[PDB]
């Protein structure tokens, strides 16, 4: 997982 | 002595039993018709109601709502809606015997006893080994002799993603690279002797110039494992593979650009990449396909620590191209750089991988439809069939220039793994695997907005998915034939 | 008794570590009189203890945990059944890798103030000697992020077989609290009092003005009440409810998850935890986190760690002993 | 025609029905009994299992776990246990009559027929009057004769609760000042014409001085309104009343120290002091208890605007002290600090206020108990026994100098309306309206925690709880007797 | 309500 | 110390  | 789920549709004069249903109300001398009709407003699809002691064998029977007898593909949703229907009606059904603590249960064929296995072999699943508080074990045969491949292909095509959804919701401390490997190693060679399993240490790793998957896991001192699996199905052994590549992050604490705290538990599934595409070469050889399939999942955990990767870092990749790792919490990017150029050297007709990648894929479509990059609509074409089948939904995403352009720009070298911008966080994830790629047939699945249920999925309890590893399964089926 | 507790919080994690922390109460209950005995059971101890909730609070740093244990033998009858008392030792909480905001991290250096009031108040009623028996027990360690943490979501087993699913790696003294207290019950206790900063939550509650103490036991809580009328390091009662265990007792994974899943009653949520791991019919758990600092609010104190409530409990020990 | 909720207990040779339920056995010849033995393991407590048609009337019968026959007051709980366990218990068997769609039911008294009637019109509530989608309206009776002004005193009790509940639902553009004073106006008059409501404009509350509630009121373009409710129960008319004192912010958005997005749609329930209070005043006049009591509300929105309050502005309260109001949204504080020197007016023998005045009542108890900050141990006592009874729990917090100190300690002003910390926020906050208190029978019942039901009352459904009217109506009545 |  |  990044995150957005 | 046990349970007995039976079906039913919606009104033509009175709505109608399935012929199962239609048998056992025969056998009981019309008493299931008769209770029915005095219980109140007809069944709607996916509800239940139950019946006590109308026969001596089945004192509990639980009638299940299976909607239009004729509903089928749906345009605007892109499913079988009958296979849907029946998921989650015997799901439901089969969860109410659990709750009346009944250890067996016969269960309604419903008219496609595959879709009637599904519903309760994933619907019962659960992950209770590690609670001593756990809820009755039922075992779930088919009610009749009559159509029995059909319910075990069910049983088969469930079970592969149960592996799946058992790799994804273990702790990660219990489930990590070593432990994976070997789970996945045991259940590939139950399913056929024509395998062979290579749980490959750092050494080799570092030998295969996997400097990119290598600068993940140096963070932690859980050591990484890169899995290579081999189903041998073809006639002839030189029929060049179908390879499947997966992200095995066991757990993805983001490192030096470390997550926030909430929810991080979840991370235990960021190997989900790598559970989903292993489950379904077990299956595939479980199915025993009479095709090659080869299954790679790098395997490590992404730690802060005093020799962990640093924001800026420039790493080599297997393919000789830097990268930038300007966020530490981009690993999947990573990891997969090399294990996508490893794909290539086995000569492949067909590149797959598999990742729980952006939090940008959940925002996105995240959670109806997996997202899928591919450029090769003939490719997305196959997947988006099987989708349609299995009922696990799959959605195509753009593998445009531009957002290649987005992760090319870089200061120090040829790639960085993240973008300067928010906008379209998957797509430009997806550009940075295709700069690793040369392959005409690959395709990139981003499972991150599936890689949970709550509610969504009937079917399917609350925790970990397993998605979408029946739509794969269905692929290579299909793909085989 | 109070100004040891509040040097022990005081001091650098550097300097008092779980060994440090471990030697400093030793010589002082030793000081206080020869009828004790210091046990500072070193890791292999607690690895054949079991207690693999508290074992893994320790991993993530290079610092050896210590669990100590403290024997104060006040009775005319060496057989009579003491009074136990536990305290969370951490002796620095950065977070782990559920790690916390860098704004003023540095009074997490007073996170074994559990440990510290509990062990100055068993030195001040040996130093008083009481005639009673009581034992003291402190796991000490401190919860840093590495490449070998804890990592949320994670299982382990208590001591007492119950698997805990560690999803905020910033609720150790929950886990480290897991086994001390099913160790207590070894000792056969008449009472079980743990201590522990525990919680942000009871600092936003009452936090400052009292120390909440959770009981199954109005007779234990009125004793301590009434201690603190005279002392006047006040206490203040919080609720154990089963309402809260449920909270803390739906879990996917494990047996009993380590955090709520709700911001809503942080001290009380917590508080049921523990009592997961204790079968004790007088037993009070006093979260000492809204009362481990002072600013201006005790006038009789200047700013620094407080060392609060050591006073009201022993007070509790000599009315008890009386 | 209709549904039966029947109870049982757990175990003793054979678990026991209650004398209704043993009566139904004898009257289908046995056939309950066998059918709750085929339909396997024994019913705990809160439990539910159904059986139809045992009985030409009612085709549907709902079996309700009751537990243990003689549970009593819990020392480490502190309620009955019996009365809780047998709301569950009926409100989760009328859930059942209702999903069934089945109009009417007719409900076990289970022994206690206040609380049977508890759980089923407590449990059965939703506010569903802007839904065109909504659940079959069931109306619950008692199964029998026999025990009917306790019945009917659970009705009363529970309907009590549920004008609380729906006051505070509400969305605040139907519920604003004036619709809430006409509201409970209406409903103070049905119950009793030994009443007199006066809905105070602007202008009067201008003319009382009350430029702290008035400083609020600004913001919005929505009129301000003091409600003033007196039911006159006494056989003297010069008997000095009970008063009681509620928060009427019928929308906090915090103002100009502005809220942030995420759930502030739950502020329309920041009337819930006012809803309180105001539906035990209606209830107390319905069972038309012998006592003399004052309800006061002061009822305005908290908006931002060209001439809201801002950050460090000094108003002068009632009682000629200035607040500075530093923190726009502590507007609970500034309301209450004008109505409870009014309540004073009214030479009180008791000052009852309620509030949903602090997110930080609900980190500390917030949930399971309300916080009530009394100096009035006798006041404590009181409402403290009546929660034993009412099952809707009370907590004592304190009233400590030291948390006057944080508040009193102020640069422009005599108080402000904020402390310097976030630590014992609802003890500072209790702290700021003592200053506006000479009172010696004085309680103030923080009611944030409680505004809001998901699963732990099992009686109510997800939404606002209208905690704790009853306990409240309970205290009421004990003090009248 | 303020926020804590 | 957990924060709420
Ligand atoms: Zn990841
Ligand atoms: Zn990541
Ligand atoms: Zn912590
Ligand atoms: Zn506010
Ligand atoms: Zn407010
Ligand atoms: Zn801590």
């Amino acid at each position: 997982x990044v995150v957005d | 002595t046990k349970g007995l789920v039976l079906g039913i549709y919606s009104k033509e004069d009175e709505p109608q039993f399935t012929s199962a249903g239609e048998n056992f109300n025969k056998l009981v001398s019309g008493k299931l018709r008769e209770i029915l009709n005095i219980s109140g407003p007809p069944l709607k699809a996916g509800k239940t109601r139950t019946f006590y002691g109308l026969h001596e064998d089945f004192p509990s029977v639980v009638v299940v709502g299976l909607g239009k007898k004729t509903a089928g593909i749906d345009e605007q949703e892109n499913w079988h809606e009958g296979k849907e229907n029946i998921r989650a009606a015997v799901a439901a059904g089969c969860r109410q015997i659990q709750d009346l603590e009944i250890p067996s249960v016969e269960v309604d064929p419903c008219g496609d006893a595959q879709a009637a296995a599904e519903g309760a072999v994933l619907g019962l699943y659960e992950y209770d080994d590690l609670k001593q508080k756990r809820k009755v074990v039922v075992s779930a045969k088919l009610h009749g002799s009559e159509d029995q491949e059909a319910w075990q292909r069910g049983v088969l095509f469930a079970s592969g993603q149960n592996l799946a959804r058992r790799l994804m919701e273990t702790p990660a401390n219990e489930m990590t690279p070593t432990k994976f490997a070997e789970i996945v190693e045991e259940n590939l060679k139950s399913a056929s002797i024509k395998t062979d399993v290579f749980i490959r240490p750092k050494s080799w790793i570092e030998e295969q110039e996997m400097g990119s998957f290598l600068s993940v896991a140096k963070g932690s001192e859980e050591p990484p494992v890169f899995l290579e699996i081999h189903y041998k199905g073809s006639p002839n052994a030189s029929e060049p593979p179908l390879v499947f590549v997966g992200k095995g992050i066991t757990f993805d604490s983001g490192g030096i650009s470390i997550k926030a705290a909430a929810n991080m538990d979840l991370m235990r599934a960021d190997m989900g990449g790598a559970a989903t595409i292993c489950s379904a070469i077990v299956s595939a050889a479980k199915l025993d396909l009479p095709i090659n399939i080869v299954g790679l999942a790098p395997l490590c955990e992404n730690m802060p620590s005093g020799k962990a990767n640093k924001p800026g870092d420039v790493v080599r990749a297997r393919n000789g191209k830097t990268i930038q790792v300007d966020n530490t919490d981009a690993e999947g990017r990573l990891i997969l750089a090399d294990a996508l150029c490893y794909a290539h050297t086995f000569n492949p007709k067909v590149i797959i991988n598999a990742a729980t990648l952006t939090g940008a894929m959940d925002i996105a479509l995240g959670s109806g439809a997996t997202g899928v990059f591919t450029n090769s609509s003939w490719l997305w074409n196959k997947l988006f069939e099987a989708s349609i089948e299995t009922g696990d939904r799959v959605w195509r995403m753009p593998l445009f220039e531009h957002y290649t352009r987005q992760v090319i720009d870089c200061q120090l070298a040829d790639v960085n793994n993240i973008g300067k911008y928010r906008s379209a966080g998957a797509c430009t994830a997806a550009a940075f695997l295709k700069e690793f790629v040369t392959h005409p047939k690959w395709a990139h699945l981003d499972i991150a907005g599936v890689m949970t249920n709550k509610d969504e999925v009937p079917y399917l309890r609350k925790g970990m998915a397993g998605r979408p590893t029946r739509t794969l399964i269905e692929f290579l089926f299909r793909f085989s034939q």
